[PDB]
């Protein structure tokens, strides 16, 4: 009624429609490498009137937790604001654990106000989370109704099927260094229609040193020699 | 059914209620143009005044939200005034909670969050009014943003809203693609000629109301009849 | 007598063969799928002999339930 | 009446049933000497005899493009990939 | 306005609850077998896509208390909140009485919350059924199965998954009380899982099993890791080969 | 390209603006728009001809920014 | 179908050593280099005309031939005595291994006998096509134009009628009869 | 720490400007530890750029193919599959430049077999275009047309490859 609802016999029809909506069209690939995690997404603004340094697709929820998302950006804003508040509350309660990767699982679990209390209309965004404050990286996905999936490499766009196929065929693998971001950009290239540029592609990286949204300078540097 | 009647996800995977609410902005018969410049940001909308028994003094669609941020509303006037009041409340509350004045991007973000809460749930409905707010921001130059009945807050340099918003956006895209910065004469003239080419009445200097925020002069100047007439004379020269 | 021709009895088009109007790769639609269509042309492209021996049963009908796209 | 006589139900074919259907459908066709059709059918999760027919015709078409009378295990596994393209698409996994 | 369905039938049936309970059979597969000096759970890993990392260390089996552990078979959205509430109930009892909560009391509390969810208000029934294995001072090793109807049952060998009928039939055929031990219970669990999972020679990755044992005045809930699981698989394979060839 | 560069179309005509419409415009409409270069006032086609071709026979569908 | 092709090569080498006497130095070299290999003693009753009666490998090479032929003969005896496999069974390929041994190692006479034996035994489509191909290849080997005509006649009459996409695998050598003969015109 | 690779790029640029061959070959044979110390993609593209600059001017036709084959073998030893595939494509181009008859063809076929199992697109378009070029050089018109049509089907992926689109046209 006023929660996550509309579940007929053996189905979650409203949730399935929400998942049809999160099919979206922003690929937003994620790769869990040995050194860290890369969350890269496509910012294909309509015309040149819009700006790319104004709004962002990758949001640092805390010191080393980075976030990328899928369709329904307005819902994603509220979700990332809630996630920031939740991570901050956890850090305040359990004071000074520098909680990122011992919190990445915890923040993913506390993404139950995300969907288990849907709010009449469930959220229409699936989001990938990266954290590296455990000596090991973490890539998790939370969908409009499910929970943490703990991916190693995935995509959540219009061509997420062939994007994931590209990820597995290109062997996301386990020995890959931090610079698997080249493979992430290649995976975006498959689900991209255009000469992708620094403002067109937004990527954040989360390594053991912390999380950082790569500026257009480094994004263009990586896009060069591709 | 009721997929297209309430704010619920469609079986095809869409949200039809906000899709209708956006066309609500086109309803009402008005257009507005926003042009960011090298140093200033100017916005202009037509002033459709049917019959002179109205007070042209108070029929405006542009307002001061704070001492440096000015908005223009597009759509149903009641929802427009409600969102203007909400924006003014947010600006004042931000100035009270935090000492420095509210950045225009943050104000647009808060308004978009309110609108996103509106498109969430089912008891209320989204407000059919798209707001374009501009203001000078330090270390940022002029800044223009658009909050929509959905909650997607963005828009920059040249952005328009209203019935014939697509044609204005196309012309402004042509102008911005022409790589030359607009001073505090070219920005205003560009906006005026954009809106005039959209709706050719040659714009007698009484049917539009332009708001300007420069860098050396802050504040949302609602330019008077004399100023708009002078700009029109200079442009048509 | 028996009239040999059959097509022009009720018109309804005729032998559009021996005439290049739109060849093949010149189409703008690329594929859509066009692989099931090349599968459909396998039977015209001989391969009825290859339908046997291998043991496959080639398709006989092809319905395209698409708009004018 | 007209249905109270029996209500016999169809169980979806098990892995060994999918074997037997693979054998029935592949007796007519020609293929390589060695094939582990038992593991081939077991690789297919659940499915039905219609899917076994789909795998058999996919193996025939895959062998057609190579133009050989001996359908290889690699072509058979490519035919097993016809059980794919359905999967669950997105990892709903809500259960 | 739309109103939910928490009502009866013209016959007098709660067909919404019945449909949810039947849907629990769809998707997920867990089974619990009770033996002396050890009770164990077997879970079927549904999605084994190679692109996961298995860092949660458990998906079906959940440790809910020092002396018990559960395994859900319903929608994971409700499963997470139900496990959180179950842990909260157990720890609240521990705070109040300074004593581990008896398994039956914990299961009754959980089934009471599910009965409330299906009883009053316009709220969906919790579409999840889960097993519980645990040990207490009064009854020793206990196994319980609770359905979304809130009507739990005290079982000793049961399954809750898709082919739960086939699994429970296999259990009934090859279950022997009293003589049952931990190792023979593991053998039976792996055998019935191999039966209910069509692909023979089940990989240790597609099967997750956890055993609860009673050490010296202390309950140890060990989830059997990959090497131990596949060694159990190898022993089962040896037994199958010997039995098949000896005919 | 069928009509060789739209019968010698000018450089400043590129379809990047009038193709990214998200307004259906089936291939039949695309062919019609291509042949709506029949404005023989000049021997070359400009972007105005494409704009008029897109303007005629079209339905207004927009607003992807809410979804993205 | 690879067998009898290197045999074709040695047959052509014997031709080049025999008919043109201009090639009497390099032809000897290539004939020797391909006759000391390929186990050429039974297919050396033809080679004795040009070179010596027998090259100096007699003991080792004849032992290799007799040992290999005896091993295959033992294998054939086991299949045809200990096991009663008949018709559509592995005795068909066992006799193919017999014919392959009698052809690639032994003289054409035993190979032809084994072929005609299993042709009259089994009449399956694949078996009949394979043996017709082998008979054509051995005929074009030993230049038996009568055998080439015989296999070409039966293949073009009835054998190629049953079974398709294999005539495309056979016309390249089925027309070799016209190639070797004068009919190279139409 | 990356200033050394900047110096390597700077040295290679001056060697290309002057027209040196032996010095550039020695530098390429020497920088291998630095190649196996950094990002695989960055090192791979540095190798490709240095190799192309070396093959540009000084036409040591008896050494260019052998040197690049040695580089491919080195890349195979380093298990840089995409690097060695790129150099295989480069030698297919060099083979077409040197009018190679069929060794270019089977190398292209080997590349296509290795690449179609993957989902690279730029390499596939270049390989198909080179295969069309060598069919045309050998006057294999129908196979060239078939390869070119496959090149178009593959080349639809890249939206603005301004050099590549001109090559296809
Ligand atoms: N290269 C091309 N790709 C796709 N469509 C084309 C191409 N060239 C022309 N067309 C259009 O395809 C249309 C076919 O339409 P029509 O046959 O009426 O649709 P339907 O077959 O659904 O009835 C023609 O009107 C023509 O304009």
């Amino acid at each position: 009624f006023s929660l996550t609802t509309f579940s007929p016999s053996g189905k979650l029809v409203q949730i399935e429609y929400a998942l049809a909506a999160v099919a979206g069209g922003a690929p937003s690939v994620g790769i869990k490498a040995a050194n860290g995690v890369v969350l890269a997404t496509e910012k294909k603004q309509k015309s040149i009137l819009y700006d790319e340094r104004s709004v962002h697709k990758v949001e640092p929820i805390t010191k080393h937790i980075g976030l990328v998302y899928s369709g329904m950006g307005p819902d994603y804003r509220v979700l990332v604001h809630r996630a920031r508040k939740l991570a901050q509350q956890y850090y305040l309660v359990y004071q000074e654990p520098i909680p990122t990767a011992q919190l990445v699982q915890r923040v993913a679990s506390v993404m139950q106000e995300y969907t288990q209390s849907g709010g009449v209309r469930p959220f229409g965004v699936s989001l990938l989370i990266c954290g590296w404050n455990e000596g090991r990286p973490y890539l998790f996905q939370s969908d409009p109704s499910g929970a943490y999936f703990a991916w190693k490499a995935t995509a959540m766009g219009k061509n997420y099927v062939n994007g994931k196929t590209f990820l597995e065929k290109r062997y996301n693998e386990d020995l890959e260094l931090e610079d698997a971001i080249h493979t992430a950009i290649l995976t975006l290239k498959e689900s991209f229609e255009g000469q992708m540029t620094e403002d067109n592609i937004e990527v954040g990286i989360c390594n053991e040193a912390g999380f950082r949204r790569l500026t257009p300078t480094e994004v263009k540097d990586y896009l060069a020699a591709i | 059914g009721f997929d297209r009647h309430i704010t619920i996800f469609s079986p095809e995977g869409r949200l039809y209620q906000v899709e209708y609410a956006f066309k609500a902005i086109n309803q009402g018969g008005l257009t507005s143009v926003a042009v960011r410049g090298k140093d200033c940001a100017v916005i202009v909308t037509q002033k459709k005044v049917p019959d002179k028994l109205l007070d042209s003094s108070t029929v405006t669609h542009l307002f001061k939200i704070t001492e440096n941020i000015g908005c223009v509303m597009t759509g149903m006037t009641a929802d427009s005034r409600s969102q203007v009041q909400r924006a003014r409340y947010e600006a004042a509350n931000w100035k009270y909670k935090y000492g420095y004045e509210i950045p225009v991007d943050m104000l647009c973000k808060r308004i978009a969050d309110i609108s996103q809460v509106y498109t969430q749930n089912a008891e209320m409905r989204p407000l059919g009014c798209c707001m374009i707010l501009i203001g000078i921001d330090e270390e940022q130059g002029p800044q223009v943003y658009k909050c929509d009945p959905a909650g997607y807050y963005c828009g920059f340099k040249a952005t328009a809203a209203g019935v014939k918003q697509t044609e204005s956006t196309s012309f402004l895209e042509k102008k911005v693609k022409k790589k030359f910065d607009w001073t505090f004469e070219q920005t205003v003239e560009t906006a005026i000629t954009c809106l005039s080419t959209v709706l050719s009445i040659d714009f007698k200097p009484s049917e539009i109301e332009v708001g300007v925020v420069t860098v050396e002069n802050p504040k949302f100047r609602i330019l008077t009849e004399a100023e708009i007439d002078a700009h029109l004379v200079a442009l048509a020269e | 007598d028996v009239l040999p021709p059959e097509a022009d009895s009720s018109i309804m088009m005729l032998t559009s063969d021996q005439k290049p109007d739109v060849m093949y790769a010149d189409i703008g639609g690329m594929d859509i799928q066009k692989q099931e269509v090349r599968e459909a042309v396998e039977l015209p492209l001989t391969h009825f002999e290859l339908y046997k021996q291998i043991g496959i049963d080639p398709p006989r009908g092809v319905l395209m339930y698409g708009p004018p796209g | 009446p007209g249905r109270i006589d029996r209500k016999i139900e169809f169980p979806p074919p098990n892995e060994e049933a999918r074997l037997d259907i693979l054998k029935i459908h592949s007796r007519k066709m020609n293929l390589t000497r060695g094939i582990n059709l038992r593991k081939i059918a077991e690789l297919m999760p659940g499915a039905s005899g219609a899917e076994v027919k789909g795998v058999c015709t996919e193996a025939g078409m895959y062998a057609l493009r190579e133009r050989r009378v001996h359908v290889t295990q690699e072509d058979f596994e490519m035919a097993v990939a016809k059980v794919m393209q359905k999967d669950s698409e997105k990892n709903m996994s809500i259960k | 306005y739309d109103s939910r369905t928490t009502i009866f039938s013209p016959e007098g049936r709660l067909y919404q609850v019945e449909y949810a309970m039947e849907a629990i059979g769809h998707a997920g597969t867990c089974l619990g077998i009770l033996a002396n000096d050890g009770v164990l759970l077997a879970a079927e890993r549904r999605n084994i896509h190679k692109l996961l990392d298995e860092v949660f260390f458990s998906e079906k089996i959940y440790k809910l208390n020092e002396d018990m552990a559960c395994s859900v078979a319903g929608i994971t959205s409700d499963a997470n909140v139900l496990t959180n509430e179950l842990r909260l109930i157990a720890q609240r009892y521990l705070l109040q009485y300074q004593e581990p909560i008896p398994c039956e009391q914990l299961v009754t509390a959980l089934c009471d919350i599910k009965q409330a969810y299906t009883q009053f208000g316009g709220k969906r029934p919790f579409g999840v059924s889960l097993l519980y294995i645990g040990w207490d001072k009064h009854y020793g090793f206990q196994l319980y199965q609770s359905d979304p109807s809130g009507n739990y049952g005290g079982w000793k060998a049961t399954c809750i998954g898709n082919n739960s009928a086939a699994a429970v039939s296999m259990l009934k055929q090859d279950y022997k009380e009293g003589e049952m031990t931990l190792k023979s219970a593991l053998a039976l669990a792996i055998k019935v899982l191999n039966k209910t999972m069509d692909v023979s020679k089940l990989s240790a990755e597609k099967v997750e099993i956890a055993t609860l044992t009673r050490e010296n005045g202390k309950t140890v809930i060990r989830v059997l890791k990959q090497k131990e699981v596949e060694q159990l698989i190898k022993k089962h394979e040896e037994e199958e080969a010997k039995a098949e060839r000896e005919k | 390209s069928k009509m060789n560069l739209s019968e010698e179309v000018d450089l400043e005509d590129y379809v990047a603006r009038p193709d990214k419409i998200s307004g259906a415009d089936i291939n039949s409409i695309c062919q019609e728009s291509g042949m709506l270069a029949v404005r023989e006032n000049r021997y070359i086609v400009l972007a105005k001809d494409f704009e008029k071709a897109y303007k005629t026979v079209i339905k207004k569908d927009e607003q992807e920014h809410e979804f993205y | 179908g690879l067998p009898k092709n290197p045999d074709l090569r040695i047959a052509q080498l014997r031709f080049l050593l025999s008919l043109p006497e201009h090639r009497g130095d390099a032809a000897v070299r290539d004939e020797l280099m391909a006759a000391v290999r390929d186990n050429n003693m039974a297919p050396y009753y033809e080679a004795l005309c040009k070179s010596l009666d027998w090259q100096i490998d007699v003991d080792l090479l004849n032992k290799m031939k007799k040992a290999n032929e005896d091993e295959l003969k033992r294998l054939d005896e086991e299949l045809e005595d200990a096991e009663k496999n008949l018709g559509e069974s592995e005795i068909r390929d066992a006799m193919m291994a017999k014919a392959e041994y009698l052809c690639r190692i032994g003289d054409k006479e035993g190979a032809l006998t084994a072929f005609r034996k299993t042709y009259d035994k089994t009449v399956a489509l694949g078996h009949r096509l394979d043996i017709v191909f082998y008979l054509l290849r051995i005929g074009l080997f030993y230049m038996d134009n009568d055998l080439i005509t015989r296999n070409t006649e039966k293949a073009k009459s009835l054998i190629e009628e049953g079974g398709d996409w294999d005539r495309r695998n056979r016309l390249k050598v089925y027309q070799g009869l016209y190639c070797v003969a004068i009919r190279d015109f139409k | 720490v990356q200033v050394k690779e900047q110096s390597i790029l700077e040295l290679g640029s001056l060697l290309a400007k002057t027209g040196q061959a032996a010095e550039l070959g020695g530098l390429l044979k020497y920088v291998r530890p630095f190649l196996n110390s950094i990002s695989k993609a960055k090192a791979a593209r540095l190798v490709r750029s240095l190799l192309d600059l070396f093959l540009d001017m000084e036409a040591a036709t008896g050494q260019e193919v052998e040197l690049c084959l040695e580089c491919i073998e080195w890349a195979k030893s380093e298990k840089r599959t995409f690097l060695r595939q790129a150099l295989e494509a480069r030698l297919v181009s060099l083979y077409f430049d040197t009018k190679r008859y069929q060794e270019a063809l089977h190398l292209g076929s080997q590349l296509l077999r290795e690449l179609k199992k993957m989902d690279d697109k730029a390499l596939l378009v270049e390989v198909q275009l080179l295969e069309s070029k060598t069919y045309h050089a050998l006057s294999n018109l129908p196979k060239a047309r078939a390869a070119l049509t496959s090149a178009r089907t593959t080349a639809n992926a890249i939206y603005c490859p301004p050099k590549l689109q001109a090559t296809l046209d």
